[PDB]
């Protein structure tokens, strides 16, 4: 929790500064650098566009969940149910919150697809809040609520591709609305 | 698509921070079209002042052919 | 945002004075409208979908706003349209509970002229679709809550130009 | 259409079309013979086959032209027809551009929501098209209805 | 190139304001008979109600006055009320009008009305249209009608016509009760009241008796506006200390308490035995007509 | 089995006793519409 | 459409 | 319920209840023997509350109760009396508890979903407690209407 | 999560039942305890923080887990440990509010367990503060509502336990 | 006040403001009477409110009074008596508003930072507080003072 | 963006028109070219690594473009200018598919001339290094279709001139 970098871009005239952004960006999203499960460089007009101050780290942010290489390696794999832990994990830092937040992004997936998931929650209240519009998403250690810091640091602690498990299938309910 | 340039100046309100902040607070970025509603519902919120909007991409009144 | 009363606190604080009895006037006036902003409130948000619905078949509809050529036309932009009129309708109904103007400021007419500018969308159609907003509103509301709607309805109308 | 469709998964990924990209385009281009004629079949008949549909859904939903109906009277019997010849006039733009996109963004979007507001039971609006893909197909060769049908369903999808 | 529908609407605009509203209530009456039914469910009828209730708690002339106005076209907030409305609103609010002239809540059409000879006409034409066809020349008959700031204006305005004899009752003929109900059905409190002792009271259908001369006298001024009560029979005796107890029943034609215009009701006079009256019950009957029952 | 709450049943009886009355066979025709010159203009 |  | 929908808005913020929560909470406990009795009321008169509602919305919307209608035939109309007794149940759960959440949980999250798969008119729903509100205002003082109506007004707005 | 209230009215909804006399009188009860409930609510918010000092002056400090080595030592932790029953306290009190204790499986207990046996958090500690908490309110709020109290407290340590 | 929290907190969900929050609010508007009360008689007792509380303070605090102390003198003793009638200001709107929303963005946010600068100690600012608290529960009945201690509570609190 | 099929269907779609005689001639138009458009298209694929590296070659290496002072100077520069030629033949090549410069405007063009200008990329350099790849794209698919990728290049060389 203390013995990490933040990479917040303050800044676009210094070119390594914003290599050293992207490259952190893609490492956060993806889970590590992208050299070994790429054939060329998808991401390159994207990086001019930030580079070039067009867009925010939060553009650039959701332009790689936006990707086809993020389609392949985080949607196609998993079902919609572990879709939703990983993009939490990679764009917001943490699991997803509660049942609430679990049913929200299932339906925005079952209806239109991944694109308008990474959309959501890149572009809601809490990612502005907590990461803003230049820095770069990383690992959170959340205190509340209930539940959120052991599932988080569950889903931070496995490397990638680990296993092909669910850490947070669904929130057992403690009341049934109607049962 | 369609996109939106716009620049927004977005004061700090419940803290007093001390990093450089002009990058998050007077920005002009590219919005796609389906992004802008949201967006620019976002940025009132926060209580961001929108002070410039343009179509830098697409053109008004088109039916078919938005990409 | 600011409601009546915060507004009242501002006026006295910028100055830093405390409340004197004409700021205490206006939030008396304010307290004793408080029972009529909330029935107002409550039907129209019974009716919402309804007031849009009227509105927009009285002021749209069947027109060269809606046939082809016309920017409410394609079912996409009828669509987008229908929520504008929506979002305007809470919003000024936001404004009338407040009894105060600047939420309207804030989240409405920040950067809205601008968008619409960009996208071609007519201002001339946008206000008379306001328009009949107010007109369907006070046949449900009454005349002094439908007055007041008015006030804030007529405030965007203005804020688009 | 099917090449800007082919173009946009091409720049998704930074790369010049596939040779499967190329081929369908090269077979759609080809084709366009066909299309056009498709095409010209459904506009020369349209008067026809919405008038024939709109009889059909009627014998289907007797409950939408009777009183509390969204169609009925004659004004509103006239723009639910109207609207029966808005969806052929798109199917002709699907058949020609090989591609549901033109279709979508004209008349697909949104229209959930427009016709919520209108009150129109947006069902019976599927079934109208399922009555013009039936008197549609009738009008042309079996291959031409094949093809034709593809685009037709596409709008009974969408509408449920 | 029959063209029916919209010929058939050029046909109404050419009859004069009296002749198009004495045509829609004739319309009216042949709904469901040979004229559509209607559907006011598809109507967003939540907007003309409170014009609905303004028109129900005018008095008689002013309700005739106000659908005038309707038809003339004349520059009132009802009109401009009535123009901001849609055409199936606008039909919906026509015809819960002509659903509360039936129940007698709103005042009728003059008595004994015929339709012109051109009104029937145009009417005949409708009634052999379609059931489509004909709501949608009924819609167009009204669209027009209430205020709009613009082109609009009719030739010739058709006023409200300017417009008490005794109740005979079976078995009782005592002059204090004769003079309470023609008094009563004609609303002239002013002197119905001096039937009543200074230290009379009345019970009301529904409540409690009211003890007091200036609390029915108010009471009158309330809640028997423009009211007819019938009385068709009774029955006279003295009961006690000289006071005569007669028995008298009937029907109201007028909706009352939640009474409807064919309900039965019943009056108990109480009167001194050197005159005017010291009480009096009024209580409707209950019958298959429930629809002024509460709940607890 | 015992009828239970929700179960439709409950209220046959309550849609008998209302006997709602349907809409007569409507007779229009799509033949018959000009399309164009019904269509409302406002 | 029957529900028995 | 109003004490959970206070406790949930603190919650949110991290503390413990307001003043003024405290307040309406006392005032809620303090009035609440006035608000069963509305729902008894309610409760009681179930019967003819639905029935006399359902009666004027087939009156209302004759088309749903005509052939290709949604409610169309015996069985078909009893399942919409049926619906109309669910959020009457709901109304009196909303009266009690003074909030609308036990409402919306229940009866109102996936609304548009589950009507519209069934192919149900919903603004006819609408309709239905609409004229529910009625039947039971007319059962009741003006007072207790009032009380009642602002939940019938919420589900109202919110189907439609 | 689940009130008083809502108990009833969920125990009728899982039937398709209206609220009988039966459930009515669970209302009334609930109704009658309300301002035993808010009355204690107030005086716990008031003095949460007095609650807490002297609930860990009684049972942590000047003890193995204060001292160098242990899990409240270090400011950090000591304040986590804070802050951990400050929580404990605001939900119990909002369990007591509601009269149900399933805020408390809810938003409390969901993963605590877990989440203290991965960091190392002693669970008796905790408890045998909660304890110290439970014993403080109760002669602050007196013993009838203390016993209330009691009951939410208690169900978080028997949570952890 | 109650109003803004609670459109700002509908606006969050894009919704129209439930039966719920508008009892509050009514509720809100009747008690405004009660409010104005109050903060008329802090408003009219406020130079004999803070010449008190200096006195109380300084008593307890000589420290800052004297030689080397930040109010040291009659020209920042006085200065900081202005800083308790700005804060006895202040809590006077957050009595009307029935809010402390209007202290914290006038009075609270970054108020260490500044005083951090100025040297002077914000305990003893917090004192003060305390002692303009005292002073003034006495001139007004147990509710009034229990109504007003929660603006003068929080601006201790944020002081620590 | 438009292709040469959209164009026609988006341009009868703002009339409401079905696809008449003239709108089907240039539907025919394009579908006779299209043998072409994907054949050059699959030669530039092939090729384009090659295309640039001429381009470059005779355009810009060893002038004073390259030299030190020279705006492709360093190898951050160098890379940057390899990256733009790389996506101007590609995006020409989509364009030239398309039978329409719209996708040219939406996703090359969009503030590339204040970004150069900013930047004092040479924009006469630029230009010479757009003929460039144009004459090498000529000479490996044919004169034909060579004309029209030209017409693109150009298209994106007045845009940035
Ligand atoms: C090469 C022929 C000439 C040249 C090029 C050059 N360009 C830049 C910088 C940028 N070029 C672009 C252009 C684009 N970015 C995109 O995403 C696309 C759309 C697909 C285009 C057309 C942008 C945005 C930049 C700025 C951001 C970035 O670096 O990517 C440079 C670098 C300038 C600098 O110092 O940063 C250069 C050198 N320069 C020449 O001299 C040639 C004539
Ligand atoms: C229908 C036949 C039965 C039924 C269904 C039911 N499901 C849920 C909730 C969820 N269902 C899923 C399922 C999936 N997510 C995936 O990614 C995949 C792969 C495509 C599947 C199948 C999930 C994740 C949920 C939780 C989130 C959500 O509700 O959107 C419910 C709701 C349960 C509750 O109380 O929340 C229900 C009702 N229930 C039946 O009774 C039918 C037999
Ligand atoms: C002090 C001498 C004057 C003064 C200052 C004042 N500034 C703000 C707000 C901001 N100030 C900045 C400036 C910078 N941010 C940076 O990152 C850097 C670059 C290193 C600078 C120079 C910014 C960006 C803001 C807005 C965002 C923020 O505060 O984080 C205010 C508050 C404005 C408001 O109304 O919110 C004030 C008061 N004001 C005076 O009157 C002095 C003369
Ligand atoms: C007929 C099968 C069904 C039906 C139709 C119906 N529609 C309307 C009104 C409108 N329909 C549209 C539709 C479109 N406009 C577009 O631009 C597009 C894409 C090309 C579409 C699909 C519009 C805009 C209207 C509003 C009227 C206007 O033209 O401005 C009605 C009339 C409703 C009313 O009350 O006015 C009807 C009857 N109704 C049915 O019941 C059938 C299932
Ligand atoms: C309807 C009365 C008229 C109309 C509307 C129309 N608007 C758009 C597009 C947008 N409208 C907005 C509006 C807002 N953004 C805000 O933050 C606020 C405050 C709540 C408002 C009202 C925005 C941002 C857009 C663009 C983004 C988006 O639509 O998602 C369109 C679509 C135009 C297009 O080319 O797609 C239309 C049709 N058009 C008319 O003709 C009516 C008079
Ligand atoms: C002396 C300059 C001031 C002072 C000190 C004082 N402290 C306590 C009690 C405790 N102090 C600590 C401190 C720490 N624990 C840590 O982990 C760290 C960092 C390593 C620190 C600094 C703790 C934990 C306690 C609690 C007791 C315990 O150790 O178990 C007291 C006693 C308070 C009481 O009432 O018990 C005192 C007196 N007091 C002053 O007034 C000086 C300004
Ligand atoms: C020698 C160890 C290896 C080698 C070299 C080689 N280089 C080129 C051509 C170029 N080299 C550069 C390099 C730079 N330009 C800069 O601005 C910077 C930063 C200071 C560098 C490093 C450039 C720009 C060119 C282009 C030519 C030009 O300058 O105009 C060649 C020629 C390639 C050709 O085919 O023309 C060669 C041979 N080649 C080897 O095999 C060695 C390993
Ligand atoms: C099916 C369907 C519907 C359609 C519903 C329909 C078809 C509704 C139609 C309802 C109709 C036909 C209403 C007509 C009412 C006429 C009245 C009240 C006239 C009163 C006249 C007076 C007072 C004049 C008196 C007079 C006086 C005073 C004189 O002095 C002398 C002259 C005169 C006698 C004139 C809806 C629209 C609801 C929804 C959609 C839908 O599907």
């Amino acid at each position: 929790r203390q013995q990490t970098k933040v990479f917040k871009l303050v800044s676009t005239y210094d070119k390594v500064a914003v290599k050293n952004a992207i490259r952190a960006a893609y490492r956060q999203v993806f889970e590590r650098d992208l050299e070994p499960y790429i054939i060329n460089s998808e991401f390159t007009a994207l990086e001019s566009k930030l580079s070039n101050n067009e867009i925010n780290v939060k553009e650039f942010i959701e332009g790689l969940g936006t990707s086809e290489l993020y389609m392949k390696e985080f949607y196609a794999p998993y079902p919609n149910t572990k879709v939703i832990e990983m993009g939490t994990k990679h764009f917001l830092g943490r699991a997803p919150l509660n049942q609430k937040e679990i049913q929200q992004y299932n339906q925005i997936l079952a209806s239109q697809g991944l694109k308008a998931f990474i959309g959501a929650m890149v572009n809601g209240m809490e990612y502005l809040q907590t990461f803003g519009e230049d820095t770069v998403p990383y690992r959170r250690f959340p205190t509340l609520p209930a539940a959120n810091f052991p599932n988080t640091e569950r889903l931070y602690n496995k490397l990638t591709k680990q296993d092909k498990e669910l850490v947070v299938p669904s929130f057992t309910p403690v009341v049934k609305v109607g049962g | 698509m369609r996109m939106f340039r716009i620049t927004a100046c977005v004061p700090s309100q419940t803290r007093i921070r001390t990093q450089r902040e002009l990058q998050n607070t007077y920005f002009t970025k590219l919005v796609p079209y389906d992004n802008w509603f949201r967006e620019q519902q976002r940025i009132m919120k926060m209580g961001g002042k929108i002070v410039k909007v343009e179509l830098a991409t697409g053109r008004p009144g088109t039916n078919a052919g938005l990409a | 945002m600011q409601d009546a009363i915060t507004a009242v606190i501002n006026s006295a604080d910028v100055q830093g004075k405390y409340l004197d009895g004409a700021a205490m006037d206006k939030l008396k006036s304010y307290f004793a409208s408080g029972e009529l902003r909330v029935r107002a409130a409550s039907v129209i948000s019974a009716n919402a979908a309804t007031i849009v619905k009227e509105a927009v078949a009285k002021s749209l509809l069947y027109s060269d706003v809606t046939r082809p050529g016309g920017n409410m036309y394609t079912t996409r932009r009828y669509a987008a349209c229908i929520r504008d009129l929506d979002y305007y309708l809470r919003y000024a109904t936001y404004a009338m509970l407040a009894g105060d103007a600047s939420i309207l400021d804030e989240r409405v007419l920040n950067g809205l002229k601008e968008t619409y500018n960009s996208l071609g969308v007519p201002i001339s159609s946008t206000v008379q679709a306001i328009q009949a907003i107010k007109e369907v509103t006070a046949s449900l509301v009454g005349a002094d809550a439908g007055k007041e709607m008015g006030v804030y309805l007529d405030y965007i109308c203005s804020g688009l130009s | 259409s099917i090449v800007t469709k082919s173009i946009v998964n091409a720049d998704a990924e930074a790369r010049y079309l596939s040779p499967g990209e190329l081929d369908r385009i090269k077979a759609f281009v080809t084709g366009g013979a066909a299309r056009l004629r498709i095409a010209e079949t459904l506009t020369g008949s349209r008067e026809t086959i919405v008038k024939q549909a709109g009889d059909r859904l009627f014998q289907k939903r007797p409950d939408i032209v009777s009183p509390g109906g969204n169609a009925y009277g004659e004004e509103m019997t006239a723009t639910c027809l109207r609207d029966m010849d808005y969806y052929l006039r798109l199917v002709t733009y699907g058949v020609v551009s090989g591609d549901v996109t033109p279709i979508e963004e004209i008349g697909l979007v949104g229209v959930r929501e427009m016709y919520r507001s209108l009150g129109t039971p947006i069902e019976a609006v599927a079934q109208s098209v399922r009555e013009m893909k039936e008197v549609a197909s009738g009008l042309m060769s079996s291959d031409d209805a094949a093809e034709a049908s593809a685009y037709f369903d596409f709008v009974i999808g969408k509408m449920s | 190139a029959a063209d029916v529908v919209p010929a058939t609407i050029a046909r109404f605009s050419q009859l004069n304001a009296e002749d198009q509203l004495a045509l829609i209530w004739f319309a009216y009456l042949e709904m469901g008979k040979t004229l559509t039914i209607a559907a006011p469910g598809a109507a967003s009828m939540q907007l003309a109600e409170n014009a609905l209730k303004e028109i129900q708690a005018m008095g008689p002339l002013q309700q005739t006055q106000a659908m005038c106005d309707l038809a003339n076209r004349a520059d009132t907030p009802l009109c401009r009320t009535y123009a901001s409305w849609s055409p199936n609103i606008k039909l919906g609010f026509w015809y819960r009008l002509g659903e509360l002239m039936e129940q007698g809540f709103v005042a009728p059409i003059p008595a004994g009305y015929q339709l012109s000879a051109n009104a029937n006409a145009v009417l005949a034409t409708i009634q052999g249209l379609e059931s489509g066809q004909q709501i949608t020349v009924l819609r167009n008959a009204v669209v027009d009608m209430g205020f709009t700031a613009g082109k609009d204006g009719k030739r010739i305005a058709e006023p409200v016509v300017p417009p008490r004899t005794k109740v005979s009752i079976e078995g009782v003929t005592n002059a204090t009760v004769l003079n309470y109900m023609d008094n009563l059905n004609a609303n002239d409190f002013d002197t119905l009241i001096e039937l009543f002792t200074s230290d009379g009271a009345l019970q009301p259908p529904f409540q409690r008796p009211i003890v007091g001369k200036e609390n029915v006298l108010r009471f009158f001024r309330e809640e028997c506006q423009n009211l007819k009560l019938i009385p068709e029979r009774g029955v006279t005796e003295p009961a006690e200390d000289g006071f005569t107890q007669i028995k008298v029943t009937g029907k109201v034609q007028t909706p009352w308490f939640g009474g409807n215009v064919g309900m039965n009701i019943a009056w108990r006079f109480l009167l001194n035995p050197e005159g005017k009256i010291f009480f009096v019950a009024i209580d409707l009957l209950a019958s298959p007509k429930e629809l002024l029952n509460f709940a607890r | 089995k015992k009828l239970t709450a929700g179960n439709p049943m409950n209220f046959l009886g309550m849609a008998r006793s209302i006997n709602p009355a349907a809409n007569t066979i409507p007779k229009v025709s799509a033949q018959n519409i000009n399309i164009e010159a019904s269509v409302p203009r406002r | 459409r029957r529900f028995i």
